[PDB]
């Protein structure tokens, strides 16, 4: 909210930037987390997937980890019957069974060139009633929101990344935002 | 081409969909079943799926539309002014759309409510062509018999369809196609819902019965 | 039958591979055949039914 | 060459319309890629069933009128220019015939007050157009060559702006249709028609998926 | 004529049976050939006139 930004920030009975900016800032903020960090609002938290098979034995990686147990299932691919499994907590990295229990192949045809249909898979990544938690990573959105209010853009501010120099007589150079700010290292606790 | 992944019904503004559609238009949806159905291991889905179609807002039609019957080979001609009670007192612009007129024949469309239809050499079957009375568009239906006896009578075709049969599931990816169409005679802002009623089987032979909404609304040019 | 119906016959199956149209993906065979019939003196032959 | 990616009517990306600019005279040539629409629609690309209409929503009727005359092949044919400019204040007629849009198969000489004469050239029989301007004010004057047998039938008067009879095409291996837009040296700058256009897909079956669409036609002056 | 107007010929007339677009049942055939002329000396012909 808009009175929990202006707390946070300690814009308060001291009044910045108007209010127009202060949604701009946090329209502004909100492209720039879930983008650094990839996810993404409301997703409808059943995802279906393409899952591609990678290796002999078959690592399938899940894109959104499916809870903890409850058994995704898979299709395609020239699986005729399709199968359930239960994945890891906190992992998303499964094997395919190399056991195959049908292959449904279709050899000789002219209009698809009988090539396959790909392998998919249907899961979860839900919860309870408390589905998900978007907080956490809302300390680096306003992190975000109140630099970018103390820093209009005309005050040199630059953090050094490198020990050493850059190459010449220039003053270093980080000055992203985000980062000076706190906010990259507090929304790189939700990313792969 | 409209495309809907459905809720799989896990427990996790409208419930209904939203659907743009132009009046002429013929457009493709497909749903993909697959979140629902793929959970439910059996012989995947089934073709007994069933449409409905209901008006949430309908602004009656101002013309009536009307019909007509022939021989094969004799020019037909009639009226167009009988089907527009008009409640002021005005002129009429009687007008006969160049996109939706005949597809077998010709009309030779006079200056007052009058006009006549050649059909095509050879060509006996049904054949409909659109009117638009002062912008007020309504669809006169003729059909040509083989001068044996008659021909049976067209069912006036709705405002918004789906047809008789060009749908398909395919049992291998969980997706279920149909095709939309949206007569010439629609009005801009009119909302309809298509209920589906989609049918899934398991391995033994019973059903898992799945219904969505969708809300079409009617929209001018886009 | 010997008089009855006649079965002709000219070239039997064949099948060629069609460079052009495959694709460097789909390799295309093509195959096919001519042959006939027709009804001599249908005179000699009955048909039963219910 | 105009080119345009219609919607793909998938319920996401002033006038709806879009715009066209032309000048008169020319006679240019417009591109439209279905490919956005009829690809997902996998069948045998698209027909040419395709119908095109066009309507004015600004016409500023003209202020001279068009004439048509008949003559035989190899007659001279004479005719007036005097009675096809009605003038509603007094103003003289600088007569004129624009050396750009003169005759095809013959010759013509501007009298000094209204006069004209088409001497047709020698072995020529048809139909035979050209474009006088009556004080700024610009219209034709339609001439057929009968081959002094019996008669010929009437032309239809090229309307302001005009899509050729038989000139359209499409390639169902990348899905675009081609058509040529024509507008008669008569249009009148500052004037805007519409163009409408019912593009119609197929199914594996035989069966169809109509689509249609609209173009704004801005007839302006240079350029 | 030997040197007032000289004919190259650089890759005379060849057949072949063009493979791809040339089916099982329909035979597709191509032909081709490459030449050409200059004139060689302006001063050394002449033309009658009327």
């Amino acid at each position: 909210p808009l009175q929990t930004i202006r707390e946070h920030a300690k814009c308060d009975d001291n009044p910045r930037v108007t209010d127009d900016l202060l949604k701009l800032y946090r329209e502004a903020a909100f492209e720039a987390a879930e983008l650094y960090t990839g996810l993404s609002f409301t997703p409808e938290k059943t995802i279906v997937e393409p899952i591609r098979l990678k290796g002999r034995r078959g690592k399938i990686i899940l894109s959104a980890t499916p809870i903890a147990g409850r058994p995704v299932v898979f299709y395609g691919g020239g699986l005729g019957s399709p199968l359930e499994l239960i994945p890891r907590p906190g992992s998303n990295v499964l094997f395919f069974p190399y056991g195959s229990p049908d292959r449904f192949q279709t050899w000789g045809d002219c209009h698809t060139c009988d090539v396959e249909s790909q392998l998919m898979a249907t899961y979860v990544t839900g919860r309870r009633c408390e589905n998900s938690v978007p907080a956490g990573i809302i300390i680096g959105i306003l992190k975000l929101i109140a630099w970018n209010i103390n820093n209009p853009g005309d005050e040199v501010m630059s953090v050094r990344n490198t020990l050493n120099a850059n190459a010449q007589g220039l003053i270093g150079g980080t000055n992203n935002g985000a980062v000076i700010s706190g906010a990259q290292d507090e929304w790189f606790r939700y990313r792969r | 081409m409209y495309f809907f992944s459905v809720d799989p019904r896990n427990g996790a503004s409208c419930c209904c969909e939203s659907i743009s559609a132009r009046p002429g238009e013929v457009n493709g949806v497909m749903v993909s079943y697959a979140a629902w159905s793929a959970p439910l291991r059996g012989h995947g889905l089934t073709n007994k799926t069933t449409f409905e179609i209901d008006g949430v807002s309908v602004t009656p039609p101002k013309v009536s539309n009307a019909f007509g019957r022939t021989k094969v080979g004799v020019v037909f001609e009639g009226t167009l002014s009988d089907l527009f009670p008009n409640p002021e007192g005005e002129q009429v612009e009687y007008e006969i759309s160049e996109l939706n007129g005949p597809s077998n024949g010709v009309v030779e469309l006079g200056a007052n409510g009058a006009f006549t239809y050649t059909p095509g050499a050879l060509f006996t079957g049904v054949d409909r062509f659109w009117f638009s009375i002062n912008g007020n568009i309504g669809e006169y239906v003729i059909s040509v018999d083989p001068t044996t006896s008659e021909l049976p009578q067209p069912p006036f075709t709705t405002p918004v369809y789906v047809p008789a049969a060009r749908r398909s599931v395919d049992p291998r990816t969980h997706v279920l196609k149909f095709v939309l169409g949206v007569s010439p005679a629609a009005i801009p802002g009119d909302v309809y819902r298509l209920t589906v009623r989609q049918v899934a089987i398991d391995c033994d032979g019973n059903e898992f019965v799945h219904i969505s909404c969708y809300d079409i609304s009617i929209g001018s040019c886009g | 039958w010997k008089t009855a119906f006649y079965a002709v016959e000219k070239r039997p199956m064949f099948f060629e591979q069609y460079e052009g149209g495959s694709s460097a993906w789909c390799v295309k065979y093509q195959f096919g055949a001519e042959d006939g019939g027709f009804v001599g003196c249908c005179e000699h032959g009955r048909i039963l039914q219910i």
